[PDB]
């Protein structure tokens, strides 16, 4: 945690009984919670989007409509952006006034792009409020799974066989729960 | 696609206006370009009021594609993509509805495209009950 490792992408496997004294709940249960926890705020950061762009609609209210409205929004957006990026007559003037998402950034610490920064500075910025919001977006891809799931043994099967990318277990559970990971199809490198 | 309204629509789109937000106004203009207005001209008001107002069951429940499914979908790939983008948005506000998912399904299935049907068909079971 203190590292760069994403805690959606950490799971423990062990007992419910014991106690965790990491700050955040590693175990299957809350990781779940966590993944609740982040679909709420990337809805409710998705909706104050499309109330900063003016898109018609609720597209806070699932993950799969976030994403697909986050789509057919975001991508013809960026891509008109990255087409007049794209002109040899294109300053970094123009491609700040040429930015979507000024409204969505503006609860950021202002300026998002500095007055003396070059047309380098300003793509590197419009670059890194894209990324943040493809990664808004992958968040909340990610959380559908879990959405799709019903049952909350099925939701923890498909998250540690796919999304979890890093598991740490004791040696009397990996002992214990060979079998039962050799049958679900969970595969390390 | 200005000129597909006329003055007899003029009315229409006056209500419109006046209630962006009227399901009763958009289901009667939908009723009045049935009843007089030509094919294109309907297809057209329902693309507009299933733009506006996508979070109508009633509007969604009577969207047709009759005006797309006569011609060859190899030569008339623009529209199958239109409908493919209003049936996206639809979804987008109306996932939970079970008979827009299987109006989403038939018109994948009428398209020739086997791992796109596929994948809907997987979002499908996935989302659904």
């Amino acid at each position: 945690v203190a590292l760069d490792i994403d805690e959606r992408h950490l799971l423990r496997l062990g007992h419910g009984e014991e106690e965790l004294e990491t700050e955040g709940s590693f175990s299957k249960h809350g990781r779940v919670e966590s993944f609740l926890d982040n679909r709420q705020r990337f809805l409710y950061e998705v909706s104050r989007l499309a109330a900063s762009m003016g898109a018609p609609g609720a597209h806070g209210n699932s993950a799969e409509t976030a994403g697909y409205f986050n789509k057919v929004y975001v991508e013809p957006a960026w891509a008109k952006f990255n087409d007049i990026i794209q002109r040899e007559d294109v300053g970094p003037e123009d491609i700040v006034r040429a930015f979507p998402f000024h409204a969505y950034f503006s609860d950021a610490p202002q300026p998002l792009f500095p007055p003396e920064a070059d047309r380098e500075t300003v793509l590197e910025i419009a670059n890194g409020c894209y990324r943040h919001i493809s990664k808004i977006f992958e968040e909340l891809a990610d959380v559908l799974p879990f959405e799709i799931l019903r049952r909350d043994k099925d939701k923890a099967n498909y998250l540690l066989t796919s999304e979890a990318r890093i598991i740490a277990m004791t040696s009397t559970h990996a002992a214990m729960k060979r079998g039962e990971i050799a049958s679900l199809g969970f595969q390390y490198d | 696609d200005v000129a597909l309204v006329c003055e007899d629509d003029a009315p229409y789109e006056q209500d419109i206006l006046r209630n962006p937000g009227s399901i009763r106004p958009w289901l009667s203009y939908i009723e009045y370009k049935l009843q007089h207005g030509t094919l294109r001209e309907q297809a057209f008001v329902m693309e507009r009021a299933c733009v506006q107002l996508p979070r109508s069951y009633k509007l969604w429940k009577m969207f047709r594609v009759n005006h797309i499914s006569k011609l060859n979908p190899a030569i008339f790939a623009t529209e199958y993509q239109k409908v493919n983008a209003l049936f996206e948005r639809a979804l987008i506000l109306l996932n939970k509805m079970p008979r827009i998912w299987e109006m989403y399904l038939k018109f994948l299935m009428q398209q020739p495209l086997v791992t796109f049907t596929r994948r809907t068909f997987d979002r499908a079971l996935r989302a659904l009950p």
